[PDB]
């Protein structure tokens, strides 16, 4: 769907959203407006990764600062899962906006 | 042994009985069939002390329970009219007086509403109402093991032809009566010897079909062949001669169907392939490949 | 003793080998065996390679059998030196930090089983020392853990698991979850208007 | 450091602490009535070829179902065969069991319910054993449903008792083959939700996940067995709308026994085929001499009520002026209906129809929903 | 495949075996195919589902399982080896079947071979039991042990394959290639002996993993996805039913092979009214003993007809002897079979097979002559 | 006795195998 958090339009790649996802995005946007460190225990099962990706891409493209995004995980498999979720999110964004915006997303790992 | 419930579905229509009076030599056959029914109900109530009687009349504008009376009407009532003599047995007298009082009220309603001529027969709805009452008497279970039996006193009189709209409700009543093991006896008073739907009703529900041409001596027919109690049904043979073929009429031609084709969607029976390659009932388009095989001519060498 | 012989009658056994390549083959064989209805058991270390990153959602999960609390080797010198460092500097008790690390590894392995609110899986903890560590569990896990389940036996746990699996094998009512567990766009708009 | 015996007495007697109860029952009844509001004349496949797959494994020896699982499934399958052939006469049915990893076909696909009853009675004596094979049963049913004509719907009912299955091959290829052959599979499970059964039901039923059903208790198993006798609603993409050729035989009467064309035995009565004048024992069956379906008008009539189902009757408002104090179909007096002291005529038992607006009691309402299939008020209306 | 109709028709051995099993189908076959000259392909054309059922009764096979785990003893101890258990051992363990082929037809009998195998170290190794040097094993079977290890190596030769990055546990430890952190303790490492060598308990884990992988891979025979895997189906829209709806027209045609006026209607109604006012004498229902005779005759004649019809209705007993009755039954059966084939070929509608229709007509004429 | 019957069926198997081949 497409919904607004304050002045930030958020493109969520699913037709339904968990309430915990919306509260998570509200807290992340409040933290980014503050600009400090924070710890958020987003419960498993719910869309922890997809909410993070959707809100941070919405914050990056809409705001004129266009701050870059670093996503650090613990395993390469989780990096690939985050890349897949990001691919689905930007496919939804391309479908909704009607065009593929200037965007670059890559996963970094070893030579092996 | 076991008491039974006799539910009587009588089809009294002023247009139907007038045609029978005009065709016959006598007039006022409604009185004759009513008094024969009254004697038959007194006979049924004499069979066992605990048996019950239900009488429902199907008139032109609807149906109405003749016996017992409406509970609102019973609470409202009691003018004991002298249609039936008061010196008889009180158990018979209450039923007979209630029945003739409701005949009086229903004929007053028919006389009031005589200006509107109805083209919709309500016999099947009356049979459905009788089945609901039979289920109520079984479901109520005030009395242990009540059995049951429908008796439909209908009249055709050579005027009312076969009614194709009645087919599905009569079949549903057949299946319901077979489910609750309720035999359906049918008495037809008129010149139409064959009534296919009612004959199927008697045959499929282990009932007795009886067609008569004169209303005189009707109690001799009822007390002899329609007096088959549900307790003694398997041990007494049924005189229902003229076995029905259990066939059906075609949808677009109306004739009784031979080897034929039905729609796989709505089960409507077609004597021939319908024009336009579409079902006339549910508008389902047929494949041209499969119907060519039905249209394919059989093979033999030259 | 032949415990595994009875397990082979129901589910295939796949064990986390130290080799990461053979472990990947065992994991994909486990995923294949859960899909076709053969049924499989996957034995792994709660602090191992399978414990981190790998998810077990829907048929891949359905039961997380915890054999004890995953405590570290206490007699190791590195762990004791680190515990003394945290006690000296950050005033963290050694037993408190050991319980914290063990319960966070247990918490991550319990959290690997869920993806989506339609997903389900039981979280069984087979040790006597888990009972005092209910407050060290994550908050969302702690809400689901009732007080009557803190000292269950084996047979009571089996009966509760069977009742639970029979319970969600029924289809859930959408009207019971239309706007309380998952929100549409209209429900989100209504909640936003209720918040202001 | 204490002991359990040194504690205070449980005092369970002191723990026990002692209208509108009809309102509390009728709100649950209204929730039951609300679930029946989804009345649609969906197109259903009348002619069916049902394959009943019954588990006969070691998990059938579990005693969570009285008295054992295997006997109850066989008895309820007997009742299911009776109900299915009572409501779907034209439909054929076969019985397959999964025993010792093998699919054993115990009764061929035929329209005679007596053979299936005898087969189920024979299977009831034997003891279930082995590890069941879903793929073997699916392949056997696929072989059975191959000669089924395109107009006749191909359905499989799998009563799966175990939680794991052992297959000799890839079950996903079998699922894809069943999808390619338009075979719809409904699985009733006994213990829990098996993922392969859910995937099979979802693939065979065009994404519908509601065809995988799991019981809760004894009566839920009865309700799930009684739910499967109804024909499944067909998809819009199905275009197999073919005319089916059959004749309506006449019940021949003769005092001399004759050889029937189907069993070659001496039977007095019979039904001569309208196409080739060959007699049969029972109906509805194919004609053994010309491969023609032989049905009666009642066999077609049994499945009309699925094609035009009745709309569910509406609960009358309490403040609305009632047409009749008593019932219409059975003239039962509606009671005082005072659930509490000032209830008055709250949740009045009258059920208003959507066309004739007649009043029916709860007994008549559940009787029309079960045995009858036509509203008496809609027929008493002089249309 | 083998289940196609042309394969069932041409499978002569399967038809012979089905004849050997069956008895009631024999009487139809033997009196029609050869004794009456019916073609054999025509006979099995109508019995295709029976042939398919008989083929699938023996063609199906059980799924793979840990057969050696089920084998356990029960001083004398006895173990029962079924033939299907032997086949499952051969299928699950090709090393045992390799030892079976070069020893049993050559040196010793099959039960001696199995008793040697069960007392050998190969059975303990393949069962997952730890191998100890105190056991004697069996010197004939143990020669294959090293070769069995080679087979295990060759097992990896068709088990090792690249996997998806979702479950790529190899790349997780190789994500940091120059990591040189603290070495994990001995609790996180495989067990070692006093000399530092492995105790062999890691080999049985690889053994059971290899067994599970082999049983899964045996299912893989002739008998973008990460996006679909990571998608949350709960957050997607619910499935909408696409079931077709039908509206049935009830405008059927009427069945085909003196209207009263409202005035005389009301006059007849009022006549019934006044006949109900004055006296409803019920004693008028008594017949005059003349029409009652006609009613009694009609009812008794109907009863006689119905009772003569329903006097009589496992087959009923016949007055014919058992020798003549069976001859009539078999001749009726072959006449019905010929009639069924004739109607199938007649209503099939294929002009290319009209010669078969002519032959079946000649056969029906011969059946008329036999009757 | 069915033994003579199954012997006749075996002879018929031999005859059918001879004729079909
Ligand atoms: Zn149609
Ligand atoms: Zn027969
Ligand atoms: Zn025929
Ligand atoms: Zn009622
Ligand atoms: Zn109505």
């Amino acid at each position: 769907m497409k919904f607004y958090i304050d002045d930030l339009p958020v493109l969520f790649p699913y037709p339904k959203i968990y309430p915990e996802q919306y509260n998570y995005m509200c807290d992340i946007k409040k933290t980014l407006d503050v600009g400090g460190n924070s710890i958020l225990e987003m419960p498993s099962g719910t869309g922890k990764t997809v909410s993070l990706l959707s809100l941070t891409i919405a914050y990056q493209m809409h705001y004129p600062e266009h701050r870059k995004i670093i996503y650090c995980s613990r395993t390469m498999s989780e990096i690939e899962k985050a890349l897949v979720e990001l691919e689905n999110l930007m496919d939804y964004r391309t479908k909704e906006l009607g065009y593929q915006e200037d965007f670059r997303g890559l996963g970094l790992t070893s030579r092996k | 042994e076991s008491p039974s419930l006799l539910t009587v579905i009588i089809e009294i229509a002023p247009k139907l009985w007038t045609t029978f009076d005009e065709e016959g030599n006598e007039k006022g056959s409604i009185i004759k069939v009513l008094e024969a029914l009254i004697v038959f109900l007194n006979a049924h109530l004499a069979f066992n002390s605990a048996n019950k009687v239900a009488v429902i009349a199907a008139y032109s504008q609807g149906i109405k329970y003749l016996y017992p009376e409406s509970t609102s009407a019973l609470k409202a009532s009691r003018s004991d009219l002298k249609i039936i003599n008061s010196d008889m047995y009180r158990r018979f007298r209450n039923v007979d007086e209630t029945l003739v009082e409701e005949i009086y009220k229903l004929f007053e309603l028919e006389k009031k509403q005589i200006e509107q001529n109805s083209q919709r027969s309500t016999l099947a709805g009356a049979m459905s109402a009788g089945l609901t009452y039979v289920n109520r008497i079984s479901k109520e279970s005030v009395t242990t093991s009540l059995k049951s039996r429908l008796l439909v006193l209908t009249c055709g009189s050579g005027s009312s032809k076969d009614e194709i709209f009645q087919y599905i409700p009569i079949m549903n009543c057949i299946f319901s009566a077979t489910k609750m093991k309720c035999p359906i006896d049918v008495v037809k008073i008129g010149g139409s010897k064959e009534s296919t739907f009612l004959q199927q009703t008697t045959d499929a529900t282990n009932g007795v079909y009886l067609h008569v041409e004169s209303t005189e001596g009707l109690i001799q027919y009822l007390a002899t062949a329609m007096f088959i109690d549900p307790s003694l049904r398997p041990i007494i043979v049924k005189p229902n001669h003229g076995s029905v073929d259990f066939r059906t009429s075609c949808y677009l031609t109306g004739r009784v169907v031979a080897v034929g084709f039905i729609c796989s969607v709505c089960l409507c029976v077609l004597s021939i392939i319908p024009p336009g390659n579409k079902c006339p009932a549910c508008d389902s388009q047929f494949d041209e490949h499969v119907i060519a095989k039905l249209k394919r001519k059989p093979v033999v060498p030259r | 003793m032949g415990i595994l012989d009875e397990v082979w009658k129901h589910k295939l056994i796949l064990v986390e080998t130290p080799d990461a390549q053979e472990t990947s083959l065992a994991l994909e064989t486990y995923r294949k065996a859960c899909s076709n209805g053969r049924g499989a058991i996957l034995l792994s270390v709660a602090r191992g390679k399978v414990s981190e990153g790998i998810d077990f959602d829907h048929q891949y999960g359905r039961t997380v059998l915890m054999i004890g609390i995953p405590f570290q080797y206490t007699e190791s010198r590195i762990l004791k030196a680190r515990l003394e460092f945290m006690r000296e500097n950050y005033r963290i008790r050694e037993n408190d930090f050991l319980s914290f690390d063990a319960m966070r590894h247990a918490a991550q392995c319990l959290g690997r089983v869920l993806r989506g609110k339609d997903d389900y899986g039981v979280m069984v903890l087979a040790d006597r020392r888990f009972s005092r560590k209910r407050s060290q569990l994550p908050k969302w896990i702690a809400q689901g853990l009732s007080d009557a389940d803190l000292n269950l036996s084996t047979d009571m746990a089996i009966s509760n698991t069977k009742q639970f699996l029979r319970t969600m094998a029924q289809p859930t009512d959408p009207k019971d979850q239309e706007g309380v567990s998952v929100w549409s766009y209209e429900d989100l708009i209504k909640h936003q208007n209720s918040r202001k | 450091g204490g002991y359990a015996w040194e504690d205070e007495i449980k005092r369970s007697w002191d723990l026990v602490k002692v209208m509108a109860s009809l309102v509390a029952s009728i709100v649950e009844a209204r929730k039951k009535r609300t679930a029946k509001k989804n009345i649609t004349p969906y197109q259903r496949g009348i002619i069916r070829s049902l394959i009943l797959t019954l588990d006969c494994s070691e998990a059938m020896l579990e005693k969570d179902l009285r008295p054992n699982r295997h006997a109850m499934i066989i008895q309820y399958a007997i009742d299911f065969v009776h109900e299915f052939f009572d409501q779907n006469p034209i439909s054929q049915m076969g019985i397959i069991i999964m025993r010792n990893g093998l699919a054993q076909l115990v009764s061929q696909v035929s329209g005679n319910p007596q053979d299936h009853i005898d087969a189920l009675k024979s299977i009831r004596k034997q003891e279930p054993k082995g590890n069941p094979s879903l793929q073997n049963a699916l392949e056997m049913a696929r072989g059975l449903l191959l000669p089924v004509p395109a107009h006749c719907t191909r359905e499989v009912l799998i009563v799966f008792g175990s939680l794991s299955t052992t297959d000799p091959g890839d079950i996903h290829q079998t699922i894809d083959s069943l999808v390619s052959e338009k075979i719809r599979v409904k699985v009733l499970g006994l213990s829990a939700q098996v993922a392969i059964c859910k995937e099979l039901c979802k693939a065979t039923n065009y994404g519908d996940e509601s065809f995988y059903k799991i019981l809760l208790d004894e009566t839920h198993l009865k309700e799930l067995f009684n739910e499967a006798v109804t024909p499944l609603p067909v998809n819009k993409i199905n275009k197999g709308f073919t005319l089916v050729k059959m004749g309506f035989p006449t019940r021949i009467f003769e005092d001399t026994p004759t050889f029937c064309s189907c069993h070659s035995k001496l039977v007095y009565g019979g039904y001569f085929c309208p196409n080739c004048h060959s007699k049969v024992c029972s109906l509805p069956t194919v004609c053994p001499c010309c491969d023609l379906m032989l049905i009666l008008s009642t066999h077609l009539a049994r499945s009309y009520h699925h094609l035009m189902p009745l709309k569910t009757f509406a609960e009358v408002p309490t403040t609305e002026k009632f047409r009749s104090e008593d019932c219409f179909s059975c003239q039962s007096r509606f009671p005082i209906l005072k659930n509490h002291k000032n209830g008055k005529l709250l949740t009045s038992s009258r059920y208003r129809c959507e066309d004739c607006k007649q009043e029916f009691c709860v007994d008549c309402d559940v009787f029309i929903h079960e045995i009858l299939h036509n509203c008496p008020g809609c027929e008493s209306k002089p249309v | 495949d083998s289940l196609s109709k042309e394969k069932l028709l041409t499978n002569l051995k399967l038809q012979q075996s089905l004849l050997k099993g069956n008895k009631v189908l024999m009487k139809v076959f033997q009196e029609t195919v050869i004794n009456a000259g019916l073609p054999p392909s025509e006979f099995w054309s109508t019995r295709i589902p029976l042939l398919r059922a008989f083929a699938l009764s023996t063609s199906q096979k059980v799924g793979p399982y840990n057969v050696l785990s089920t084998i356990k003893p029960v001083n004398k101890v006895n173990v029962n080896l079924s033939r299907e258990k032997i086949l499952n051992i051969f299928e699950n363990y090709p090393i045992v079947k390799k030892a079976y082929t070069d020893n049993v037809p050559k040196n010793f009998k099959e039960p001696e071979f199995w008793a040697r195998f069960f007392s050998s170290k190969l059975f303990r190794k393949l069962r997952g039991e730890k191998i100890m040097q105190n056991d004697r094993g069996d010197v004939i079977i143990d020669r294959y042990l090293t070769l069995d290890q080679e087979f295990d190596r060759k097992d990896d030769d068709m088990l090792l394959h690249p996997v998806k990055k979702i479950i790529d546990l190899d790349g997780n430890i190789q994500d940091d290639p120059v990591v040189r952190g603290n070495r994990p303790d001995f609790t996180m490492q495989p067990g070692v002996d006093i000399n530092g060598n492995s105790d062999g308990t890691v080999d049985i884990l690889k053994g059971m993993n290899r067994l599970s992988e082999k049983m899964i891979m045996a299912l893989k025979n002739e008998y973008n996805d990460e996006r679909n895997e990571l998608k949350i189906d709960d957050l997607n829209e619910s499935y909408k039913t696409n079931y077709a709806i039908i509206h049935l027209k009830r405008n059927a045609h009427e069945k085909t092979t003196l209207k009263v006026s409202n005035q005389q209607m009301l006059q007849q109604l009022s006549l019934v009214m006044d006949n109900l006012i004055n006296k409803l004498d019920l004693n008028q229902v008594v017949p005059n003993n003349e029409v009652s005779n006609k009613i009694n005759k009609r009812v008794i004649t109907a009863i006689k007809i119905n009772a003569k019809q329903a006097k009589h209705n496992l087959e009923v007993k016949s007055t014919l002897p058992i020798d003549l009755l069976e001859s009539c039954r078999m001749l009726h059966t072959t006449c019905c079979e010929f009639l069924k084939h004739f109607y199938i070929h007649f209503q099939s509608g294929e002009q290319k097979q009209a010669s078969t229709v002519k032959k079946l007509y000649n056969h029906l004429k011969d059946c008329i002559e036999k009757l | 006795e069915e033994r003579e019957n199954e012997k006749t069926l075996n002879d018929y198997y031999a005859a059918l195998a001879k004729k079909q081949a």
